[PDB]
Parts: structure tokens; sequence; C-alpha cells
């Protein structure tokens, strides 16, 4: 359920690639792992708390 | 800035055919895509743009088919998700390039 999407989410980089609820967490657990991934499974289900957070 | 703009619109039309079948709340990707498509209208940048679009492309086209197949509510959600997320990034990329592609614009 969510922990599917940790596990998605926990699979450096400059080469890196009901509904409003689903579209929000969404986002905001993209824009986090593009922040950590920009620092270039550490804060991997870090990010879907926040993103599961904020959304609800 | 040819294939950018041509991928870009592809993109945009996928996005449109995944809101057809799927329902899901897609516009505001679509209209940010097509702003940065007017801002479009340096080569290394048109590879990344063309490249990540198409790519974006063949996920949202395979997930909205796993939206079609759903039998179940967290089938559903866990594809829609995968849309959103997947637009999401793709749009994080596009804007960096076409940012950089200003830049380069300059000089």
């Amino acid at each position: 359920x969510x922990x599917x999407x940790x596990x998605x989410x926990x699979x450096s980089s400059p080469t890196i690639f009901s509904k409003e609820e689903a579209a929000k967490n969404a986002e905001e657990i993209e824009d986090a792992a593009f922040t950590i991934a920009n620092q270039h499974x550490x804060x991997x289900x870090x990010x879907x708390x926040x993103x599961x957070x904020x959304x609800x | 800035g040819a294939m950018a703009y041509a991928a870009v619109t592809s993109l945009m039309r996928t996005i449109h055919q995944s809101m057809e079948l799927t329902g899901c709340d897609l516009q505001p990707f679509y209209e940010k895509l097509k702003s940065l498509r007017a801002i479009l209208e340096l080569t290394i940048l048109e590879v990344e743009i063309v490249e990540v679009a198409y790519t974006t492309e063949d996920m949202v086209d395979s997930e909205s088919r796993n939206v079609f197949l759903a039998q179940n509510l967290e089938e559903r959600s866990r594809a829609m998700w995968e849309i959103f997320f997947v637009l999401e990034q793709a749009l994080e990329c596009i804007d960096s390039t076409v940012k950089q592609w200003m830049a380069t614009s300059d000089s």
C-alpha cells in the first residue's frame, strides 16, 4: 500500500530521469526525492511519511 | 528547438489521452508543458528534452493502461500515483533544461 510506494522510492545523480490526496502525495514525494538526488534507502521511507502527512 | 517542440507537443497529447482514459487531473501538467514549450519557440539540451519527454510518454501510456486494467481500488490508485509522480519528475527535468536553455541563449 504505502509500503509498496516506499519500496519503489527506495529503488547521487545528475542524470536521474480522494484524487487530490493522491496527486498531492505524489508531487511531494517527487520533490523530496529530487532534492536528495540533487545533493549531487537513505531518507526514502522518511520521504513517504511527510508526503503522507502533507496530503491527508 | 524543433525536436524539443515536437516531443513536448507529443507529451501534451499523451497527457490528454491519459486524462480522457483515466479521468485524472493532469491539466496543470499540460499547462506547464505548453507554457515551457512556448518559451522554447544547446543541441545537447534538446537531446535531453527529447529523450526525457518520449520516455515519460511511454510511462504515462503504460500506467494509463494499468488504470484501464485496474481490478480494484489499490491497483487503480497505485497506477494514478505512478502517472502523477512521473509527470512531476519529467516536468522538473524539462523546466530545469529549459531554464538552462535560456541561460545558454543569452551566453
